[PDB]
């Protein structure tokens, strides 16, 4: 069942990535931004900044050096200011890219090469594993997680009274289907008989608030009686 | 300058506008008349 | 701190407000002011995005049941106050009460208002108190609060019986600690200073901006 | 077809009292969408589905079945 | 502010929606739980340890 569900989910992921283009937007926009920035820089070559012409070949072929130098001074002030704004934007974008790359590297380290106990760090649900995939200027992590699907409501109790002592579950939780009391792991319904290897003794029934009176089976009794 | 759609089109310099919100211009109420207020000066100054 | 003031400065009005000749002279610079408008819009949408990523992390709206039996743990100080017009908690009300133009600069309102953020916080609180961590990894599965505390204790290596033997004492200590938190947050406002200065900085920035309108 | 909100003046979108998930964010909790015959509607964005829990001091909701899910994270 | 918001989101995701095992990540002591609270332009985390 787990294999079939995993294969079907991988197929669904394939269908989604092959049918949804916007699922790549968070990457594409970045490139666009850079391109946009570049375009703006190119467009800043069309500005006069007060000069009589934007192309320098026209200015040098029309003005004597004493005034061509003034026009070129205006042009270089404008162009250097625009280039400085451009490189500042590029540095800030590169700092953002470095932060995102550090985050992705930490994710690859703690999620693919091992197992992450951080909730919602490797996707929604109880993280099981993850698989990396390359991308143009990007990384795609396929996070495999465990999610509860169907649930049932049972009656519980913080402890069980057997012989006057308070018995607590070593692993899991005590539940009741209405007629019988069992112990089962917290992450999956699997009712098991309340025994001495499933519970432990500590104190008495006079300390725990809400303790129910039941029986605890001892596997040593039938072995010693015979 | 025909309609908000065309305004968005030329602000985005594209014939295709994706789904979303886009700031296109700035509206400003224009004044209808001029109000000049000056002291009730009663004496032309002997510049001559 | 999570977000800043979504300020938006109109380039053309700031530099050449109500002047055609100044705008014609500014047109000789190309797309500087348009690109700074794009930058500030990006800042605003980034603020909205970080707000959404911080607060909109749950798929459902959770609420506490009409029963308030939490094993002696008093949560009315962080649960919503149904008597207030803004569905926020008492401590949140104290926090909000303890925290302190026409030249083309405007302030856009946030996409997520204070009431919706308070409802988000109440849903998350109800989820974490009544379902542990199951509402984040999946559906909200009801668990008695004493058993949730026993699970939290098992998570750090102390047996649940140690919690049960001192359950009333643990609840009393928790209530006293919540009261102490209330007293500390109501007494001094410096604890939230890491936020206020931020606003001040932004305000100061704006101030400097308008002050640069007086320079020659 | 004029709506005054804390975000400003909206002309062209019909105000709907019913709340839906935010499609095109306008601000101050107001979002726009294109729905039914079709037209632009404005609405207070929903915060999610209302779901109260059946909390008590002697009841546990335990999963009897599970699923193995795969999510895609682009960075 | 974006960096601080990312930190706050990670802290809310791992300390409120779960039980973080990092010391001093959810306040001094052994982390037990956490409660988020709204604030003007910010979040206040009550870390119970
Ligand atoms: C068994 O547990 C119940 C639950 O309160 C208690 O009243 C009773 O005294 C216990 N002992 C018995 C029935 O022998
Ligand atoms: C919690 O404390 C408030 C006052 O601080 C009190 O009115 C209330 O009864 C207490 N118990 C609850 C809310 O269960
Ligand atoms: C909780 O335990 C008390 C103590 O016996 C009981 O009276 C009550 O019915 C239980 N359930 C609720 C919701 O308080
Ligand atoms: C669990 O749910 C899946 C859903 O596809 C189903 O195939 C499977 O048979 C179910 N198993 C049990 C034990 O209910």
């Amino acid at each position: 069942l787990i294999a079939n569900q995993f294969n079907s989910a991988i197929g669904k992921i394939q269908d989604s990535l092959s049918s949804t283009a916007s699922a790549l937007g968070k990457l594409q926009d970045v490139v666009n931004q850079n391109a946009q920035a570049l375009n703006t820089l190119v467009k800043q070559l069309s500005s006069n900044f007060g000069a009589i012409s934007s192309v320098l070949n026209d200015i040098l072929s029309r003005l004597d050096p004493p005034e061509a130098e003034v026009q070129i001074d205006r042009l270089i002030t404008g162009r250097l200011q625009s280039l400085q704004t451009y490189v500042t934007q590029q540095l800030i974008r590169a700092a953002e890219i470095r932060a995102s790359a550090n985050l992705a590297a930490t994710k690859m380290s703690e999620c693919v090469l091992g197992q992450s106990k951080r909730v919602d760090f490797c996707g929604k649900g109880y993280h099981l594993m993850s698989f990396p995939q390359s991308a143009p200027h990007g990384v795609v992590f396929l996070h495999v997680t465990y999610v509860p699907a169907q649930e049932k409501n049972f009656t519980t109790a913080p402890a069980i009274c057997h012989d006057g002592k308070a018995h607590f579950p070593r692993e899991g939780v005590f539940v009741s289907n209405g007629t019988h009391w069992f112990v089962t792991q917290r992450n999956f319904y699997e009712p098991q008989i309340i025994t001495t290897d499933n519970t432990f003794v500590s104190g008495n029934c006079d300390v725990v608030i809400g303790i129910v009176n039941n029986t605890v089976y001892d596997p040593l009794q039938p072995e010693l009686d015979s | 300058a025909l309609d908000p759609l065309s305004e968005t089109k030329c602000t985005l310099k594209s014939f295709t506008v994706e789904k979303g919100i886009y700031q296109t211009s700035n509206f400003r109420v224009q004044p209808t008349e001029s109000i000049v207020r000056f002291p009730n000066i009663t004496n032309l100054c002997p510049f001559g | 701190p999570v977000s800043m003031t979504k300020t938006s400065v109109d380039c053309t009005m700031y530099i050449c407000g109500d002047s055609t000749e100044c705008s014609n002279l500014l047109l000789q610079y190309g797309s500087f002011c348009t690109q700074l408008n794009r930058a500030l819009t990006g800042i605003a949408v980034e603020q909205d995005k970080n707000t959404q990523e911080v607060f909109a992390q749950v798929k459902q709206i959770y609420k506490t049941p009409p029963i308030k039996d939490f094993g002696g743990f008093n949560f009315s100080q962080i649960l919503p106050d149904p008597s207030k017009p803004s569905k926020r908690s008492f401590i949140e009300d104290l926090l909000f009460n303890k925290v302190t133009k026409f030249n083309g600069l405007t302030v856009l309102p946030p996409l997520l208002t204070d009431e919706m953020i308070a409802q988000y916080t109440s849903a998350l609180l109800a989820g974490t108190i009544t379902s542990g961590w199951t509402f984040g990894a999946g559906a909200a599965l009801q668990i008695p609060f004493a058993m949730q505390m026993a699970y939290r204790f098992n998570g750090i290596g102390v047996t649940q019986n140690v919690l049960y033997e001192n359950q009333k004492l643990i609840a009393n200590q928790f209530n006293s600690a919540i009261g102490k938190i209330q007293d500390s947050l109501s007494s001094t406002a410096s604890a939230l200073g890491k936020l206020q200065d931020v606003v001040n900085q932004n305000a100061q920035a704006l101030n400097t901006l308008v002050k640069q309108l007086s320079s020659n | 077809n004029v709506f005054q909100t804390r975000a400003g003046c909206l002309i062209g979108a019909e105000h709907v009292n019913n709340s839906y998930e935010c499609d095109i964010p306008i601000g101050a909790g107001i979002c726009a969408s294109y729905q039914t015959s079709q037209s632009i509607i404005a609405y207070t964005m929903s915060l999610g589905a209302e779901n109260s829990v059946a909390y008590s001091n002697n009841s546990i909701a335990i999963p009897t079945n599970f699923t193995i899910s795969v999510t895609t994270e682009i960075l």
